[PDB]
């Protein structure tokens, strides 16, 4: 019979650690075996 | 639809937006930069989504 207020929040608590992907250096590639 | 291009790896990275979401004048003309991607039609629709 009484039915709660569902409110919005949405708690998460979950770390990443640290992207370091933009240090090294990117090379677009193709078919394996380059 | 699409908003972005994206040009290149790691270095070239300028998500040059689409003509269709871009900063737009008073009139309809837009004021920054934008791409085209024209492309040619085929079976199935998929008007960006098909094969070339």
């Amino acid at each position: 019979f009484f039915t709660p207020q569902v409110l919005a929040l949405e708690v998460d608590c979950n770390i990443e650690c640290a992207s370091l992907l933009d240090l090294y250096g990117q090379i677009e590639v193709s078919r394996s075996t380059f | 639809d699409v908003e972005s291009f994206q040009y290149g790896d790691e270095a070239g990275k300028e998500t040059i937006p689409s003509f269709t979401k871009v900063e737009k004048n008073d009139k309809g003309r837009p004021i920054k930069n934008y791409a085209f991607m024209i492309v040619k039609p085929s079976i199935n629709g998929a008007m960006n989504f098909d094969v070339q």
